[PDB]
């Protein structure tokens, strides 16, 4: 906690039971969990103290942005302006390294629904819009069923479980739009407009879907929120480092004996969960040289800095790493890395639409440059030029897809430069 | 080009002329020469080339 000791976490500290599907994801199972607890009484017809409960919660963005969600949601204490206000929930779950939002929807829709109700009330929202993947059809039906169970019970619909605050959710789906993983792209998806994100002289808070003001939040934040509004949010604020208050899902993945998702205290050492929840990588931890924090977006972490870093994102920032929804992809040393990062940047090129020029062209270009690198044909100096490209991508691109498009190879330069040159020399020797 | 005539010529000359051939004979230089390749140019480095400095 306050001490260097970490890896500790009580099961009842978890907001999320039935994380793994046991004990009935059905609404009856939510009742066994007593999830509706004081949910009607939370609706005292005035945000503030719940909104302040979240401000005091220490809670920040679970979209990987890490942005203080209490302040983010503070924005819609504003008068409705006569245009109906909505809350849009981000359920894209297209991001790599991220299976976290999948099993929760598969096994615990209800806490999220209560989150739509509480947070939707906090916004004064007319409704509760929720995106779904087109890859996510069957799951959309599961959630539609649980939501129907919420209707029949009257827990939603008109007045919604008493209190008299009208509340209708609206399930929404897309098709192949990974960029709608970006929030404003999804807000654009709602109008039937293509999911190419807006520039923001006005923020989404100022203007939302259909011109009527809206708001957005990641599934994790909005799902934890009702429990923040019930169980003390200060109790949530107690875990981890102060700025890193609360808990985060840890999706250990890739080459390891037991890859898994484990919600956990924000600031456990990164090696610990590998040695614990992950069961350790095959061939032992010693093989590790490259394991990436974040959803295949943030820069790579070498084992030396890896031993020191705590899972909370600030420790990552000192490791020069973003939050990235704290997804974790382990990468064993025996495999080549450059092919992997090239495959990743390829993943960006397939998915970046291409509205503003610098990122479209920047990725379309940097990809081919990576092909030249991986083939080994490339001259050693060329890689440095790629760095220049990165510099022209970052603060210029209208959206952060380009940022994560740029970073991993920046890390591959910064650490694996000698490795790169070593690879090039072998191609040099063929003649 | 006869040698006695060379002697009498250089005689009147006050100078050897054979020592500095006046009419350009065999030596000249070859017309057909192997390709120049040319200097690469100082600023064709790719790592940096911002106009802000070279300007
Ligand atoms: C499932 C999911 C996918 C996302 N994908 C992207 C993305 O590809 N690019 C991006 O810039 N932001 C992405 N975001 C973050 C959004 O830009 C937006 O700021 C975020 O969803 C809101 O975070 P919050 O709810 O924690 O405030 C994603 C967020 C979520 C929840
Ligand atoms: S920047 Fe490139 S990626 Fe981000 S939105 Fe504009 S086009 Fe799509």
């Amino acid at each position: 906690p306050k001490k260097t000791s970490f890896g500790s976490l009580k099961d009842e500290d978890r907001i999320f039971t039935n994380l793994y599907g046991r004990h009935d994801w059905r609404l009856k199972g939510s009742l066994s969990r007593g999830d509706w607890y004081k949910t009607k009484e939370i609706l005292l017809k005035g945000p503030d103290w719940i909104l302040g409960e979240i401000k005091t919660s220490g809670l920040r963005g679970r979209g990987g942005a890490g942005f203080p969600t209490g302040l983010k949601w503070s924005f819609m204490n504003k008068p409705s302006d006569g245009r109906p206000k909505y809350l849009v929930v981000n359920a894209d779950e297209g991001e790599p390294g991220t299976c976290k939002d999948r099993e929760i929807l598969r096994h615990d829709p209800h806490k999220l629904l209560e989150g739509c109700l509480v947070g939707g009330r906090a916004m004064g929202a007319r409704a509760a819009y929720i995106y779904i993947r087109g890859e996510f059809y069957n799951e959309a039906s599961n959630l539609q069923v649980a939501i129907r169970e919420a209707y029949e019970a009257g827990l939603i619909g008109k007045n919604a479980c008493g209190s008299g605050y009208d509340f209708d959710v609206f399930v929404v789906r897309g098709a192949g739009a990974y960029i709608c993983g970006e929030e404003t792209a999804l807000i654009e998806s709602i109008e039937g407009k293509q999911g190419k994100p807006r520039l923001k002289p006005p923020f989404p808070a100022d203007v939302g879907v259909f011109g009527c003001p809206t708001t957005v939040a990641n599934v994790e934040t909005v799902a934890v929120s009702p429990t923040i509004c019930r169980r003390g949010g200060t109790w949530f604020a107690g875990f981890g480092r102060e700025r890193n208050s609360g808990t985060k899902l840890f999706n250990i993945s890739g080459h390891v004996n037991h890859p898994c998702t484990v919600e956990e205290e924000m600031s456990v050492p990164l090696k610990e969960l590998i040695e614990k929840h992950a069961g350790g990588v095959t061939g032992g931890w010693d093989n590790l040289l490259a394991v990436i924090p974040g959803g295949s977006s943030t820069p790579l972490i070498p084992k030396s800095v890896c031993e020191t870093v705590l899972m909370d994102f600030d420790a990552l920032v000192q490791a020069q790493t973003g939050l990235g929804t704290a997804a974790v992809i382990v990468m064993d040393r025996s495999t080549d890395i450059v092919k992997a990062i090239a495959r990743l940047i390829e993943f960006y090129k397939h998915e970046s639409c291409g509205q503003c020029t610098p990122c479209r062209e920047g990725v379309d270009w940097m990809n081919k440059v990576m092909a030249r690198f991986v083939r080994g044909d490339a001259r050693p100096a060329e890689i440095d030029s790629l760095w220049e490209i990165s510099k022209q991508i970052e603060g210029h691109t209208i959206c952060a897809l380009g940022d994560g498009a740029a970073w991993p190879v920046q890390g591959l330069i910064r650490h694996f430069r000698p490795e790169l040159e070593e690879r090039m020399q072998r191609f040099a020797q063929q003649h | 080009a006869t040698r006695l005539i060379q002697r009498l010529r250089n005689w009147a000359s006050g100078h050897d002329l054979q020592g500095k051939l006046q009419l350009r004979y065999q030596e000249i230089s070859k017309r057909t020469q192997p390709p120049p390749k040319l200097p690469v140019g100082p600023s064709h480095k790719l790592s940096n080339n911002y106009y802000c400095t070279r300007d």
